[PDB]
């Protein structure tokens, strides 16, 4: 898990250290960011199924073939665009388990590790999942710390898809 | 070890793996499967991820910058080898996963339990690394060129018998890994210096006739007993029984005090 | 390991005897079957993503209990480490195939195989239900008679099913 | 010549984030390297890329297996 | 290791459900008690080596027989390990007051603690006691009230008592 | 040096990643301690020549043998003291480079790393260095986040040496 | 490596001198332009694939002899390694934002990279080309007035600017 | 390891009292025949070829199903491994003669080799003859009165016959 | 643990030989060296109480302030007075211990491993020590090989302490 206070700790034991005050600076940042990446999981929650659906909408409209063309991998029928509702909700729920942790360890161990992988072997655009980080980047309606920190994860997301 | 012996304990594929050395004036493939094995072998078999992958350290590797040794120190160093084999394990475990991964052995005594214990206190996780890198042993057995192999399955020079047995407690088969905390098979057997049956691939399983039970299964109960009934003859005891009288054997195993180290599906 | 010849070469030397007559005209059998025997490598080393990708896409549909969340197959990385047993055990098939004797698949692939997925809590059933899936597709694309030579490959059919029953029986 | 983002480890001290070349010949078959696994292939001037904190420990391998360390130089 | 707020998100992730109300203003009410967790934690450090020393004398002072020779604690090398222990309990009690959770104190110091122990002789019993001591030492410390802003620490106090006592309890 | 914004570079580079929220969060932290740790540092420095007097003083008040018997490692003549004055600088000094730094990595680069068989060979006891870093603790006057940081640093060294 | 802390840290230690008030009130203005530093390398952040890709793509738009057959750029590997060294460039380059300080970058990416680059047979020429245009995207990115509090970046830009200067001199 | 000397050295450190006269005068003893320990060492030492070959020749004599083919020590392999196990044997019993204490016979070779040979399927039986033949020839070696002056060597002659003993009550 | 007899069997053991005759000539070496030694340790041992007690007084009279100065780590009353006396017999019984196995391996395991952590934890000055053994060197009335080899082992503690 990337997040600074599990990182503090495991570099200080692998130092085999006390906690110095650099570990306590970097628990006074995470103190500093904690409230409005909380509210920001709210926000993103309470929103969360209409930014969902307005973000596949957005990856359909985009990518209008994926809503015609057979195939397993497609959208075409509703199984394909269960699963890719489901995809964007597990994108944006891992999106707000970082925003409560304070880093991008939720979306590491959850979603990045081995992805591309996943995207190869079923045959999935990473374009799509980009397309829709970016609908929910340009429609959650957030401002300042809480913009700030909900950006950088959906630009870690897509800075991984490509 | 020779075939007939290889097959009953499940380390043939050990036993014909050839050491892989990195020459000079290497190919992309062989750099490519010289850092395959490198992964496959410190990281404990794990399916290593594109995104956990050392990508500077190999390329230093790929443009000979750093040599076999450098790029095995890179891999233990890197946080990925924290993450799966350090910030989650007790030391003991730790140290034995170093020793399997760096060495290709088991630890032989519990001064060497000592030893990495005190050195990690010292001089922290990264000079805990370095002193098996830099180890005679690592120097006389890979060298700077070659990938380190598991070597505790053969007779080695200045290693204790103990070792090949113990060998078995830290490679459990060809197709497992290193991944799930847990706890050093090894502590009481290195502490009190002593040796456990081997029980790997087919060593482990008994005779059954018609004295298994219902669903032909038999147990090896490998359990520490002492007075505490009839006469006890012996500290250690193994108990086989059937899977319908497994839950009789340990209730009373429990309610005479003996502590359970080992059970297994005979 | 052993291959075909290997595994009666080794069981003379134990009895400390010469190879028998039956024995080398059984061998000799072998290499006559030789041919289609690499056809099957061939046709399942050239389909191996799909029979892959198809098997694993059924296994999920069969079991959504695998890829729902908390499930052994939820996340991207163990979802990987699913496709890639997938690929591994399809690959050490082709293996047991190619050297035709079961060796590397105890010696290698199921080798502690039950006790790895005990210790990380995949569930071997199903496992061994994505091996059958695998062994149906490979075995429809090894018997497909469009672009080869005609003739009967039901022995060498047959061995490679034993092969997939045997990685689907280490694990269930 | 590069190496020194994953030779020097992480000490982060401004020590240790030195890197050295060390010029080795005459690596030959001693006494002390009779049971290795591994053979030499050279013998001529091999370069080693070295840490500050392990240049004890390599000069002593060198030292050790009959190399003489002819040059050493900052990288 | 988990922190505070990584256990929520893992138990949310393995349900697939999103961090509820409760939970997210929990994690709040966790940060707004951040500032007293961390003067928590420096004032352990900052007398670490004093109530690892002090400790230490007390429970030579009362358990002799660890310091008789022959004892558990005899001989140099022994007795520099018997401190080490106390050493690394604390830091792994501070670890895990940091952190919220004690996920870091449990994986690397306490699991394998006890059978090591009672393999090597180590009397856990008498570790115990000095991981009592070293909990009334850094619960006073912590408690002090001069030199630092006024405010309840009975929650952060508890939580560290309910880590030196996890510790305490998985060594005997 | 070990700082927070070296260590977050450190630890991200060892993963081969660019910085996420958690390395902005820890640069934060550093900026939220940073203004008290100069505002320390210079009120240090602006009585260093009376706080390291009076740490002499006082380790010679605690510990009177190290002005009365003869010895390279006493203080007895002035040699000695003019070189436990230097050490007292030089540790008051090196705590005021923590202070600026954000961390105890000028304390462990300079002065840390070694002590210990500096100490033995040249047969100086670590307590009366611990007595004068308890007076810099005491006459410091620092207050609020500029005192805790302060006292962080001289108490690692004390823990150090002790 | 080093901060802008510790840098006059390390100057002020070799000369072992207290940092004077000029030194402090630098460090302090410094402070106060910090989070404008961390906007701009949360910004590079953010953006980098995008800046990577489109300044290699524009890279090998003019200057079309390193992919053609025989090019540098030319095989996928060599690509993907290109791609990577850009990626890496950048990578160091806001890790010297992110200290204040060119130590990082200089000493483990800069510093023998273009003897490397010489001895691999690799234009250091179109690599500096390749770093000017990331610059150009960077700089573009990084001043960007939508979404952020409006102020005065130009200092934290003109450093910058610098650390891809050095990057581009030195690896030509 | 121990010595002699030093397995009463950690028993009086670990009773924690001087030797007594009893045992200082018990050392003197055994440094009165530290000639004949020494001889006995070099005696064994300098005819370990033929004590290795003989015993190996007389044990595969009397138990011919070990060179039988399929038996354990058939096969150059199994063979050479066979004698590198009776050398290495031998080997540490000198060992254990030299330091007149049996740690490093124990610790290093017997610790284990039940264990292992089980496992092996090494029949430890069969080894524990063969280490019955060398103890057999040692002892007609160190016994032998030419070439060397004459005395009493009952004591070392009972202590390597002990050595030996354990050996082969190790094996089997 | 360093003796002839197990150095000389851990070489070759090392190398997986047999013992040769440089092995046979240190077993040699430590049969003309034991007599001395066990002469050594026997004489030790009967005067074991007044140099225990002498060079406790010894100690005492070099640093007259561990008598009046109040604390856990000095010797004002009789806790602190029973510490340091128990202290220099185990130097003293140890050093026997070295004469009798012919090597400094009884103070390498008991004695050396770990004292700098003691010494320091404990805030004990390793002076006092050296100036116990300097005591032991000065009266153990010792001659020939016997001194030499003792005063050897002394000078061992000796340098460790500094
Ligand atoms: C040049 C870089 C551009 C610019 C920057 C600018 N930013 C601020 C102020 C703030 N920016 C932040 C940043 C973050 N908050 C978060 O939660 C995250 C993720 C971890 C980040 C990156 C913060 C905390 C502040 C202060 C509060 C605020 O929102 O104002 C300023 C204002 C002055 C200042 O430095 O504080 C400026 C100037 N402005 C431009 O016009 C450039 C394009
Ligand atoms: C069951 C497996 C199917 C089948 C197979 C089959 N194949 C042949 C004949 C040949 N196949 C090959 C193979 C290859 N030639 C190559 O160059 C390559 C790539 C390296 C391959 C895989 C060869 C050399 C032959 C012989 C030439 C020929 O085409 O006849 C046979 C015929 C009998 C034989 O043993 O040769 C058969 C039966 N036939 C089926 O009907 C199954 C669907
Ligand atoms: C039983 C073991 C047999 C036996 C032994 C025995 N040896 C001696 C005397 C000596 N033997 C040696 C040994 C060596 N000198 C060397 O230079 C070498 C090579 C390094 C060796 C092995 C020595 C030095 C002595 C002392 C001088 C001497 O030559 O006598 C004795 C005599 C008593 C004693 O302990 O010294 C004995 C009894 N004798 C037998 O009858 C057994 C067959
Ligand atoms: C939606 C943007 C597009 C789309 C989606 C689509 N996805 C799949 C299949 C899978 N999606 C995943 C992804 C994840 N699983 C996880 O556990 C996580 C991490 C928490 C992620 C991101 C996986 C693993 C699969 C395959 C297994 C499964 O079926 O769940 C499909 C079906 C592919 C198939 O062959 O069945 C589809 C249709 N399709 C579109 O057209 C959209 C543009
Ligand atoms: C997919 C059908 C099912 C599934 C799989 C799954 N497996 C693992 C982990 C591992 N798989 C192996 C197997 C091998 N590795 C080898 O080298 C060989 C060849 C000889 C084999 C057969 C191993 C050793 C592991 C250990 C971990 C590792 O990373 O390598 C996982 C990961 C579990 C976890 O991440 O905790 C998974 C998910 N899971 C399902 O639900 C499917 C039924
Ligand atoms: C792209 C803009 C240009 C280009 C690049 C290119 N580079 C290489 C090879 C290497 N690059 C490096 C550099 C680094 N590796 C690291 O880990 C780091 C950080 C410490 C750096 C700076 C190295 C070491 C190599 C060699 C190893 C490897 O090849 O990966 C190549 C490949 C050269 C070859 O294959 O022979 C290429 C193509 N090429 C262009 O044409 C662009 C101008
Ligand atoms: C002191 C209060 C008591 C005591 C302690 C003691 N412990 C050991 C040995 C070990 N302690 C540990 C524990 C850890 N090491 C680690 O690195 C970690 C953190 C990750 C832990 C929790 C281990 C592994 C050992 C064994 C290895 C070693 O020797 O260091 C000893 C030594 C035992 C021996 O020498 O045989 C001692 C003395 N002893 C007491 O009597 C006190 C009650
Ligand atoms: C004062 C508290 C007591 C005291 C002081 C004293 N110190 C020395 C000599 C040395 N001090 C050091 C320490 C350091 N040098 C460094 O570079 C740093 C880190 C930046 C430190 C802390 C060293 C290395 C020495 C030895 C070499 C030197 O003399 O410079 C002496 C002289 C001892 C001698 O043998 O010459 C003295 C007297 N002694 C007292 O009595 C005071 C109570
Ligand atoms: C609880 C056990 C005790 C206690 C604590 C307490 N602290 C605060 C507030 C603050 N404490 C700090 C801490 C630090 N500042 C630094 O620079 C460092 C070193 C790097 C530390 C450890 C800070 C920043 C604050 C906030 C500002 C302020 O001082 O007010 C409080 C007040 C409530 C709050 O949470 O802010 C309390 C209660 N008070 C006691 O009485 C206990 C003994
Ligand atoms: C010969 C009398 C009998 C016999 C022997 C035999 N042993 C092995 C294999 C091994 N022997 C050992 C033992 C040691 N290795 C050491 O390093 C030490 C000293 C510390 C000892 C005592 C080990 C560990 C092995 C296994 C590893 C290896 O072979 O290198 C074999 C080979 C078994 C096989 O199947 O290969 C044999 C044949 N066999 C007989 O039948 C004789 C009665
Ligand atoms: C006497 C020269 C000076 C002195 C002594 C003193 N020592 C202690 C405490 C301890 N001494 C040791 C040392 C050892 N323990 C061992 O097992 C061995 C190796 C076999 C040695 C050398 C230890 C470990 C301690 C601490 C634990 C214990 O109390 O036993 C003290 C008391 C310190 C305390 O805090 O209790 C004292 C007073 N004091 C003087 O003033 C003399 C000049």
């Amino acid at each position: 898990m990337k997040t600074p206070l599990t990182e503090a700790v495991s570099t200080a034991d692998s130092q085999g250290r006390f906690l110095s005050s650099t570990e306590l600076q970097i628990a006074f940042g995470r103190l500093r960011q904690a409230n409005a990446g909380l509210q920001a999981a709210k926000a993103l929650t309470d929103n969360a199924q209409s930014l969902v659906n307005g973000a596949a909408q957005a990856v359909y409209n985009k990518f209008p073939y994926t809503t015609q063309t057979q195939g397993n991998n497609f959208a075409a029928d509703q199984r394909g665009k269960d699963k890719c509702a489901r995809d964007i909700g597990y994108y944006l729920r891992i999106v707000t388990y970082c925003l409560v942790a304070g880093g991008t360890g939720p979306l590491d161990e959850y979603l990045i590790a081995g992805i591309d992988e996943i995207n190869r072997t079923f045959d999935l655009s990473p374009s799509w999942y980009v397309e829709a980080l970016k609908y929910i980047k340009a429609n959650h309606g957030l401002s300042g710390d809480a913009r700030d920190e909900a950006n950088s994860y959906l630009d870690y997301a897509i800075n991984a898809l490509s | 070890t020779s075939l007939v012996s290889a097959q009953r304990l499940g380390i043939v594929a050990v036993d014909e793996a050839i050491p892989l050395e990195l020459r000079s004036r290497s190919t992309e493939e062989e750099v490519d499967a010289v850092i395959l094995a490198v992964y496959r072998q410190v990281l404990g078999n794990d399916h290593l991820m594109s995104q956990e992958r050392l990508t500077s350290a190999e390329s230093l590797l790929r443009g000979r910058e750093i040599s076999v040794r450098d790029f095995v120190r890179a891999v233990a160093l890197s946080e990925v080898y924290r993450q799966k084999f350090f910030h989650s394990n007790p030391q003991n475990r730790f140290i034995e996963l170093n020793y399997k991964h760096l060495l290709g052995r088991a630890p032989y005594d519990q001064s060497e339990i000592a030893f990495h214990t005190d050195l990690y206190h010292q001089g922290g996780y990264e000079a805990e690394i370095n002193s098996y890198i830099d180890s005679v042993e690592y120097t006389e057995n890979f060298g700077d060129w070659v990938v380190p192999y598991f070597r505790g399955f053969a007779t080695q020079r200045n290693q204790k018998t103990v070792g090949f047995s113990r060998s078995f407690q830290v490679y459990r088969g060809y197709a497992t890994s290193d991944r799930s905390g847990s706890r050093s098979r090894l502590t009481r057997e290195l502490a009190r210096n002593t040796a456990s049956p081997v029980y790997a691939g087919s060593t482990a399983e008994s005779l059954r006739g018609t004295s298994a039970g219902s669903r032909n299964q038999m147990y090896r109960l490998q359990v520490i007993q002492g007075a505490a009934g009839t006469r006890v003859r012996r500290g250690k005891a193994e108990y086989l029984v059937s899977y319908d009288n497994l839950s009789a054997k340990l209730q009373q195993i429990n309610r005479q005090g003996d502590t359970v180290t080992m059970i297994s599906l005979a | 390991m052993f291959d075909v010849f290997t595994r009666v070469v080794s069981q003379a030397d134990a009895r400390g005897e010469y190879l028998s007559g039956s024995q080398l005209d059984a061998l000799s059998a072998t290499v006559a079957e030789g041919n289609k025997r690499i056809d099957s490598v061939n046709r399942i080393t050239g389909n191996a993503s799909a029979i892959v990708s198809n098997a694993a896409r059924a296994l999920f549909a069969e079991q959504p209990q695998l890829i729902q969340p908390g499930g052994n197959a939820y996340t991207s990385r163990r979802m990987a480490a699913c496709l890639r047993d997938m690929e591994i055990i399809l690959r050490y098939v082709t293996y047991a195939t190619f050297t035709g004797d079961a060796s590397v698949l105890e010696d290698r692939c199921l080798n502690g195989l039950r006790e790895t997925y005990v210790a990380l809590g995949v569930p071997g059933a199903s496992v061994a239900a994505g091996v059958q899936k695998m062994k149906e597709a490979a075995l429809d694309i090894v018997n497909d008679p469009n672009g080869i030579t005609r003739g009967d490959c039901s022995a060498i059919v047959a061995e490679i099913a034993g092969y997939f029953d045997r990685a689907a029986a280490a694990v269930a | 010549m590069l190496g020194q983002s994953s030779l020097v480890g992480y000490s982060n001290t401004q020590a240790a984030n030195r890197v050295f070349v060390y010029e080795v010949s005459g690596l030959r078959q001693t006494d002390a390297n009779e049971n290795s696994a591994h053979d030499i292939r050279r013998s001529g001037s091999v370069f080693i890329k070295v840490p500050y904190a392990r240049m004890n420990d390599e000069m002593r391998r060198i030292s050790r297996l009959g190399g003489t360390i002819v040059n050493i130089r900052p990288y």
